[PDB]
């Protein structure tokens, strides 16, 4: 009919790599995300910003490279290539870190992009929408993380740089810091990734040690029927077996199915409630009551004191080379420090 | 001859599991690869060999295998001959390659199949005899070996025997341990803390003694074998198959796999420190003698210093009354070793020879040992996982110790993995339940 | 099971692909690595030459200390170097 | 009686029985009961464990002033080592419970039962037709038991430096073990948690793919669930509108259409990823740590050029400094 | 069949296949930088 | 920032007398010292006896002057307790003493000069880092 439906005709024509309206989000950020961690991985570095080589180019293997956050000077600043810091100049963009809010802001739109594809291709090919409610988990991770997190923070500094082991200290940190493994939130996260990585596994070899005989190979991979028609697993022998094995058996495989979306998507979620408290750093550090009597009796001791006590020590040895603005200086006899070691 | 119509590409060998021929060119292919690297590595390991300087600064595992047995090492494990490592290393290569022949030939030129081009080699799985009998020649080979141990130390040579009264040295053992009693008291041996089972075998007499009784006893099981089928029960009781005696053998290398990865790990007698480095509970007893040492000289009463906690900087005593080392070193203090004996009492570390007979050779030793405790990174930088770059050392026995407990673990899944196969394979259901009868719908509902 | 697109499968075999492909793939890559060994790269990118992280004496760290003047602030950190 | 015996193999073995007790089930029947019935008791009334030998008690039970979160039941003496410590071990039980006894009870009827549920898992698989492997998928989280209660402790020398039991107390054997051996930085680590973070995304595909192309046979106001019975001939969803959605997602060749191969993925992932997760404990359990890349890139001077693997090293000090204050009393630690 | 060359899926194909063979040449060489 | 030969000009004597090493020598003598050394002086400090580093002043203040090439060189043969009151060649590796310590067989009167030039130059380069231990990684 028209430009409009022209357009349209175009876009949902169906490819060997399906574009649609959506892709015209989609593929120009995905592509400038992905493109530009490649990038600073390999080229940029992380001096000027936190005193550290963080390239390929200077030396960094696939563990230690990153696109690490800008400086705590810039505070929240979105760090445009045109804007007051790098002042349409490239190399200083590259080198107060801009690279870092690009990766972040565009992967942040590719998200978008791609869970409304989701939405877009399952309205074309008329199947509902489960896989994009599903990846809202996925979504509300990186929001809350990666940038609710430092926005309730000083600035993007700390907010978890893109980088293998630049994330190993993001978690170190917060048990240090935040002592969040003794969150109520990330537990549930935990109970929900691992409870859900059980699903998978435990689901999977229930289907392929119940199947039935379709066929006369023992690679029963081709007895396959792509074309539905009966059920290529007794359904009706596992929940027997189960039931017998644990007690508790699935024989609905609607509801089992749902429950495997469930588990790990709420699991998610909440491990994001967590952190969106500790934005304000409104943290779930301590049980008063047992402060309190750990303080009068010096006998009474708990696996959580004992705890803390890490905690006292990842923050001392830590926070100088993990927080340069703050000029920290810790004499040597300030250190905690137990006996010998 | 076998393609998709057999089996799936990725499960191709077990298109051969009726192919006696080719299964045979297989083994024999096989075989080839560890003679290859047995041979291939040890030239490796010499090539790169440095003569002034310890075996395990050098990531060896193989000639220190060959110094045990006493060969090219003298006095305390010093190397004396090269000559005998790259013999050991040149032969083993060159039989790879008569080996690899016979491999390939058997596999893409000779029979298919054996039972025709000879009904003596060619068998079958349900034979039980034919098993119980190819069975009993292995258990004669595999018997012949151990005695070809107990030849090489009692008649051509010796072992290295650390323990060795003028200081370890390569020792002709003549007085093997042949008392039941002893031998198999081993065996009875709790496998825990003190108590330590067959990886606390601590002198060579049990070591040959006992390989004595092994190759006999085993030899004779192979007779016995060869002379035989099995029982009853041994039939109403184990399922009789290809994949079945696979299984069996693959638990079996697990098990194996387990207790050498203890035995590197633990052991101090066959698994020299001289050769491999100084064992975890060794290293952390040497830091305890280092300083005990060290302050001592600085004028410190030893036996009545309190620590922190009010326990004994360093000595201490034990559960049931030992006088042991102090420190995170008190769960070690089930640790033996030649450097340390000559300190210990009737009671445990004894505190007058503690107080003036400590020998300098003792003191350098003790150091060694403590700057080369097995802790390392996979990267291999030497020392905790806080430490900075520089000393490039991984001990051999954290090497051996780790790589085999994953070969161990991985193996037990096969095992039951190919039982698991083997069971429903036998009653016949590894491919699916029957659509017509499937035997859960003819059960009662539990409900 | 098809769309418009020719079968990678059939693209790879083609004499045609390599006779092009064997000149592009390797043209692309020599890029790249004069892209490095030129020092190209370092100046595109601002990230410093091994013996440019500090001055000879100083053992301070370049740190940007406020937003607005960074790029001002930057420009003097590369003048102590040399 | 066709014969006791006869008869009593044959109840046990019944495929009847509301729970299967097996062959394997005669030994883990009774050392579960043991293990959970120890540990409750422990985890509320048991008093305070010298769980590193230095005489400094650490109280882990409820009625000891723990909370759920903090409470747990702690490891045996580290003055025991790797020694067995039955309860006709100890001069009382007063002894028993100060020593950490309770501990090694626990551990040892856990391990020992798991394994047997894992004997079992095969057992019942067989009585009733169905091909093997389910165990070989439990295979994974039980050698992590192992790794993390047994292996461990042999390999580090002492029962006292197994994981305990309880919540607060696991977070200290994480804490620390990353000080130790730098577990983050380990190869077999990652591969763990591609396996449970992949498991959980995959466990969500499939969970979402599938139920969102379910066949309609409910109303508008209906459960959608109630449009399955069970013992159906047929399939509840089209595995073919599945995969015409997911292959147009990404693109056709990267989706599955075959279900075969589809759920055998959803099985071998998690399992082979947790698989490696436990042989990097059972790894680091003979100190073959994680890779070390401090003080890496130097410059033109040799001045060190830090990374992110410097600033993690520092947490890792913090930690090291400061675990078990009063338990050294030398420089390195080798235990 | 009568297939096209230049296509959508060719375009993406490049974006990707392109920048990093470029990229694996610029690493290549970073292995013989010193000091 | 590099290691200009201004960095490589260590005291030769007590007597002030200086002598400059040169790129090969330095790196020489970094592998010397971690092939019989970094065992127990990784990064300065002493493993077997944490009292005694090498930071350049402690080796100022040793008995004799162990701060200065002809220092450390003589050190590696005839080894000394800080007070120098006491031969410990048995207990420490040194020429007189191969025979125990066979990592120092190989070493010549060249390598010796290549350590020693090490010791003194490493503070120049890492300086703080040298001496102290874990606090400074
Ligand atoms: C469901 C199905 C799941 C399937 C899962 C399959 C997983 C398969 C994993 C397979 C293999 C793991 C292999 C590990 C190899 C380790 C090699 C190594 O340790 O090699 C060590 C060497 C050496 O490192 C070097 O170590 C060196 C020095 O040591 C020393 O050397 C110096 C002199 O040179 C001095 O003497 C010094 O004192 C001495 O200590 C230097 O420090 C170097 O600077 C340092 O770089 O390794 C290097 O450089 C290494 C750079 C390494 C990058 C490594 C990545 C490793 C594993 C990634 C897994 C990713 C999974 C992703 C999954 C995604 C989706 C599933
Ligand atoms: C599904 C989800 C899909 C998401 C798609 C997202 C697409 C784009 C997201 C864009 C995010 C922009 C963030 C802007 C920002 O951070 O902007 C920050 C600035 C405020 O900046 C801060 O200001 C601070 C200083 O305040 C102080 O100093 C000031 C003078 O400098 C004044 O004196 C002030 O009174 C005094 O208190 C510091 O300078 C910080 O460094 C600086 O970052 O403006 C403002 O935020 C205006 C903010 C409107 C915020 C809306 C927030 C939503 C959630 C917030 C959670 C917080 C926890
Ligand atoms: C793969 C696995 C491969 C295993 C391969 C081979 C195993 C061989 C074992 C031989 C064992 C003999 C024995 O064992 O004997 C075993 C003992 C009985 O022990 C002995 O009890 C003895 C002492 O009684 C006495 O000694 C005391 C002082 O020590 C007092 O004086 C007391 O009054 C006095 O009566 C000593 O304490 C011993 O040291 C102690 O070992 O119990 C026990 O082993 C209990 C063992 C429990 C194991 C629990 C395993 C849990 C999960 C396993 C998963 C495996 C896969
Ligand atoms: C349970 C736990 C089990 C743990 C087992 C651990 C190790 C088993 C190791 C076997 C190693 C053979 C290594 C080798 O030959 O190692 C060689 C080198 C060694 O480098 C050398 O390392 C040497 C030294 O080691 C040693 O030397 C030192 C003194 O120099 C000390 O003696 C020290 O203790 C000792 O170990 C020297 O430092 C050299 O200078 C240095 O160059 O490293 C390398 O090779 C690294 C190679 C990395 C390969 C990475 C593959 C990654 C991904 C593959 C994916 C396949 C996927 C298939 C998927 C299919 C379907 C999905
Ligand atoms: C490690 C040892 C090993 C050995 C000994 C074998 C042996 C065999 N395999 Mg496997 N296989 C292996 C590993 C091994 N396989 C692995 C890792 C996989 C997974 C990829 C497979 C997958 C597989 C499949 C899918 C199939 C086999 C089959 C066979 C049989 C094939 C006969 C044939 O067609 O020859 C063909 C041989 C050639 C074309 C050339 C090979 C030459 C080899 C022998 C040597 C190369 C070395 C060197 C050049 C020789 C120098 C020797 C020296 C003395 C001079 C044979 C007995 C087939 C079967 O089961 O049939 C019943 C079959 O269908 N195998
Ligand atoms: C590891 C086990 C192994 C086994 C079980 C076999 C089994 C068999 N082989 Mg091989 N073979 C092997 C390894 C093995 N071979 C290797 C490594 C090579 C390469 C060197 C060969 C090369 C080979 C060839 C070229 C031929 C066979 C043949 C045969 C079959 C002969 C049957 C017959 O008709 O009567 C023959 C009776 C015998 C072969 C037994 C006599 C063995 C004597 C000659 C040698 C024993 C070895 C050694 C010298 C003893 C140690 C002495 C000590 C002092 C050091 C038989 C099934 C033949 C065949 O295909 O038949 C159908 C054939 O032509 N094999
Ligand atoms: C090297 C491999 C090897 C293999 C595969 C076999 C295999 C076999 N042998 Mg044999 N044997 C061997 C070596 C070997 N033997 C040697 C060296 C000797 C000389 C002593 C013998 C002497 C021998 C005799 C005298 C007999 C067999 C018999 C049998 C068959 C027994 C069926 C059975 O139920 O066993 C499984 C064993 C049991 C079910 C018994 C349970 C024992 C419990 C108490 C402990 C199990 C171990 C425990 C859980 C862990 C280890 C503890 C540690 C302290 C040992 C079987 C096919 C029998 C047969 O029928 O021969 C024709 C028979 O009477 N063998
Ligand atoms: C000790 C002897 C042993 C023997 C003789 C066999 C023999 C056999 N096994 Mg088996 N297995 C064993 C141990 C053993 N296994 C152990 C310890 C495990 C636990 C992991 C398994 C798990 C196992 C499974 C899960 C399966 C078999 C199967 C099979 C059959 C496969 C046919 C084939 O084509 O190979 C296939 C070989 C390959 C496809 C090669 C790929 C190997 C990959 C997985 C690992 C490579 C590891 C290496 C170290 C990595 C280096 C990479 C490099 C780039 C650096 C065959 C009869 C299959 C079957 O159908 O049996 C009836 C099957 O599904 N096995
Ligand atoms: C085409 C379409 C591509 C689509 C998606 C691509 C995703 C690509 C990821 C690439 C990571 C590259 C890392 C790299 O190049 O490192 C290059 C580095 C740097 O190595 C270092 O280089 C320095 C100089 O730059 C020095 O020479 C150092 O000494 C040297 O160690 O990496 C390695 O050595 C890596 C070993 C990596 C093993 C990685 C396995 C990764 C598996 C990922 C997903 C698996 C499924
Ligand atoms: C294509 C999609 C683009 C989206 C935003 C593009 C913004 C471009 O913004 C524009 O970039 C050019 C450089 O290329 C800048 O030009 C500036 O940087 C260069 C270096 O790169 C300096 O040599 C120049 O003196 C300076 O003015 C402009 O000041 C800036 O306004
Ligand atoms: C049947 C729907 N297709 C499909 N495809 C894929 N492909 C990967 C690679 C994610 C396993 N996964 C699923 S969910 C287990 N479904
Ligand atoms: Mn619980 Ca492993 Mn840090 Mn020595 Mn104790
Ligand atoms: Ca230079």
């Amino acid at each position: 009919r028209g430009w409009f439906d022209i357009l349209d005709d175009w876009l949902k024509r169906d490819r060997f790599v399906f574009v649609g309206w959506s892709g015209i989000l989609l593929f120009p950020c995905a592509y400038l995300a992905l493109g530009g961690w490649l990038t600073g991985t390999t080229f940029v570095t992380s001096w000027y910003t936190h005193g550290l080589a963080s390239s390929y180019l200077e030396g960094c293997n696939f563990l230690t490279v990153a696109v690490s956050t800008p400086a705590n000077s810039m505070g929240h600043s979105l760090l445009l290539l045109w804007g007051p810091e790098a002042q349409g100049d490239f190399t200083r963009w590259c080198q107060l870190g801009g690279l870092w809010t690009f990766i972040a802001l565009h992967g942040a739109f590719g998200l978008i992009g791609f869970m409304l594809r989701q939405f877009e291709i399952a309205r074309l090919v008329g199947v509902r929408p489960y896989n994009a409610i599903a990846f809202s988990a996925p979504i509300a991770v990186f929001v809350s993380v990666f940038l609710i997190y430092p926005l309730g923070q000083s600035s993007w500094f700390f907010a978890p740089s893109f980088g293998v082991a630049a994330i190993f200290r993001f978690l170190l940190f917060f048990q240090g810091f935040h002592n969040w493994t003794l969150n109520p939130f990330h537990m549930m996260g935990v109970a929900g990734v691992l409870g859900g990585a059980l699903l998978c596994a435990i689901h999977g070899a229930t289907v392929e040690n119940t199947l039935f005989q379709d066929g006369e190979g023992a690679s029963t991979f081709r007895a396959f029927n792509p074309t539905q028609a009966e059920e290529t697993y007794s359904m009706v022998t596992a929940n027997r077996f189960w039931s017998q094995i644990f007690g508790i058996a699935f024989s609905n495989k609607r509801w089992l199915h749902f429950f495997m979306l469930f588990v790990p998507v709420t699991g998610l979620w909440m491990s994001a409630i967590g952190v969106v408290g500790l934005a304000l750093n409104l943290r779930s550090y301590d049980f008063i009551s047992q402060e309190i009597r750990a303080a009068e009796d010096p006998e009474f001791e708990t696996f959580y004191t004992k705890n803390l006590l890490l905690n006292e020590g990842i923050r001392a040895w830590m926070a100088p080379q993990d927080q340069p603005h703050e000029n920290f200086v810790f004499p040597e006899e300030v250190l905690p420090r137990g006996n010998a070691l | 001859d076998q393609e998709s119509s057999g089996f799936a590409w990725w499960a191709g060998n077990a298109r051969l599991i009726n192919l006696s021929g080719k299964l045979l060119g297989a083994h024999v292919a096989h075989a080839g690869l560890i003679v290859f690297w047995a041979g291939a590595m040890t030239l490796f390991e010499l090539a790169h060999f440095i003569p002034e300087k310890p075996m395990y600064e050098q990531g060896l595992i193989l000639i220190p295998h060959i110094a045990t047995l006493g060969w090219g090492v003298g006095p305390g494990g010093e190397v004396v001959d090269t000559f005998p490592f790259f013999v050991v290393g040149v032969v083993h290569l060159i039989s790879s390659a008569v080996l690899g022949f016979g491999g390939v030939y058997h596999a893409i030129r000779g029979p298919e199949t054996l039972e025709e081009y000879s009904s003596f080699f060619g068998y079958d799985w349900k034979d039980k005899n034919k098993m119980t009998t190819i069975l009993g020649f292995h258990l004669i080979v595999l018997g012949i070996g151990a005695l070809l141990l107990v030849a090489k130390a009692m008649f051509f040579g010796g072992l290295y025997d650390t323990w060795a009264p003028g200081g370890g040295d390569v020792r002709v053992i003549t007085n093997p341990t042949l008392d039941p009693r002893v031998i198999f008291g081993y065996l009875l041996k709790s496998p825990f803390g003190g108590e330590g089972w067959i990886v606390s075998v601590n002198n060579l007499e049990d070591v040959v003694g006992g390989h004595i009784w092994i190759g006999l006893i085993c030899i004779a099981g192979g007779i016995w074998h060869i002379l035989t089928t099995p029982f009853g029960w041994a039939r109403r009781a184990f399922i009789w198959s290809g994949e079945a005696y696979l299984s069996y053998s693959l638990g079996a290398l697990s098990m194996m796999g387990f207790i050498a990865t203890c035995f590197v790990w633990f052991n101090n007698t066959v698994y020299p420190s001289e050769f491999y480095g100084p064992t975890g509970p060794e290293a952390s007893q040497a830091q305890a003698m280092t300083f005990l040492i060290r302050d001592q000289k600085l004028g410190a009463n030893v036996g009545s210093a309190q620590g922190p906690t009010g326990l004994g900087k360093y000595l201490m005593r034990s559960p049931t009354g030992e006088i042991i080392f102090g420190g995170e070193t008190m769960r070690f203090w089930d640790f033996r070793g030649p450097w340390l004996e000559p300190l210990r009492g009737p009671n445990g570390l004894d505190l007058n020879k503690i107080k003036n007979d400590i020998q300098p050779w003792q003191e350098r030793r003790a150091a060694e040992y403590m700057t080369h405790a097995p802790l390392g990174s996979l990267n291999s930088v030497g020392g905790v996982a806080t430490e900075i770059n520089s000393v490039n050392f991984v001990s051999p026995r954290s090497w051996l110790a780790t790589s085999h407990f994953v070969l161990a673990f991985f193996f037990l899944v096969g095992h039951l993995w190919h039982a698991g196969r083997a069971r429903a394979a036998a009653a016949g259901f590894e491919k699916g339940i029957d659509r017509e009868s499937e035997p859960v719908l003819s059960m009662p509902s539990l409900d | 099971g098809t769309t418009g697109e020719r079968p990678f499968s059939d693209i790879i075999t083609s004499v045609r692909y390599w006779v092009i492909h064997s000149i592009t793939i390797p043209a692309l890559f020599i890029a790249g690595w004069l892209f490095v060994s030129t020092g190209l790269a370092y100046d595109v990118f601002g990230t410093p030459r091994p013996d440019s992280y500090y001055a000879q004496e100083q053992r301070s760290i370049p740190l940007v200390t406020d937003r607005f003047e960074a790029k001002q602030q930057v420009e003097t950190f590369l003048e102590q170097l040399k | 009686s066709a014969n006791l015996w006869e008869r009593f193999c044959n109840w046990v073995t019944s495929t009847d029985n509301r729970l299967y007790v097996g062959w394997f089930g005669v030994i883990m029947i009774p050392t579960l009961l043991a293990a959970t019935i120890c540990f409750v008791i422990a985890f509320i009334a048991a008093p305070p464990v010298d769980i590193d030998g230095i005489r400094e008690p650490v109280s882990g039970s409820l009625l000891y002033g723990n909370n759920i979160i903090t409470g747990a039941v702690v490891p045996s003496s580290n003055a025991i080592g790797l020694h067995f410590y039955p309860i006709w071990e100890a001069a009382s039980l007063d002894e028993w419970l100060y020593n950490g006894g309770p501990y090694q009870l626990i551990i040892f009827h856990f391990l020992l039962g798991a394994s047997c549920y894992m004997g079992r898992q095969w057992e019942l698989s067989y009585r009733l037709g169905m091909r093997p492997w389910i165990c070989v998928a439990y295979s994974a989280p039980l050698a992590s038991a192992f790794a993390v209660f047994l292996i461990y402790p042999i390999g580090q020398g002492s029962f006292s430096d197994g994981m305990p039991l309880g919540i607060s107390g696991t977070f200290n054997f994480m804490i620390v073990f990353q000080a130790e051996h730098n577990i983050l930085m380990h190869p077999f680590h990652q591969l763990g948690v591609a396996g449970v973070f992949g498991g959980a995304l995959f466990c969500a595909m499939h969970g979402s793919l599938v139920t969102s192309s379910l066949i309609r046979e409910t109303t508008e106001t209906e459960s959608a669930n109630y449009g399955y019975k069970f013992g159906q001939e047929e399939e509840t969803y089209n595995i073919v509108a599945a995969h015409g959605y997911f292959g147009r997602l990404i693109f056709q060749y990267a989706s599955f259409n075959n279900s075969r191969s589809l759920h055998f993925f959803l099985a071998a992932w998690p399992v082979v990823g947790v698989w490696f997760t436990a042989l990097g404990i059972s790894t680091m359990a003979f100190n073959l740590n994680g890779f070390n890349f401090n003080h890496s890139v130097i410059d033109a001077k040799g001045n060190v050029i830090n990374t992110w693997a410097d600033i993690i090293n520092r947490a890792n000090l913090g930690m090291e400094v400061m675990h078990e204050r009063n338990a050294h009393n030398f420089p390195l630690d080798l235990a | 069949v009568s297939y096209p060359i230049f296509t959508v899926r060719w375009v993406a194909v490049h974006t990707l296949a392109v920048p990093t063979i470029f990229f694996l040449g610029a690493i290549a060489a970073m292995q013989f930088i010193q000091r | 920032a590099e290691l200009t030969p201004e960095v490589l000009t260590v005291p030769l004597n007590s007597e002030g007398k200086t002598i400059t090493l040169t790129e090969k020598q330095y790196l020489e003598g970094k592998r010397l010292f971690q092939y019989a050394c970094a065992s127990c002086h990784v990064g300065g400090i002493t493993k077997t006896n944490p009292s005694l580093d090498l930071r350049t002043e402690t080796l100022a203040l040793a008995t004799p002057p162990r701060d200065n090439i002809e220092g450390l060189v003589d050190y590696m043969k005839n080894p000394t307790t800080y007070d120098g009151e006491q031969e410990i060649a048995e207990v420490h590796p040194s020429l007189r003493s191969a025979d125990i310590f066979p990592k120092m067989r190989n070493l010549t009167e060249k390598d010796l000069v290549a350590i020693a030039g090490h010791i003194l130059v490493e503070p120049k380069i890492l300086g703080d880092k040298w001496g102290g231990g874990k606090v400074y990684y």
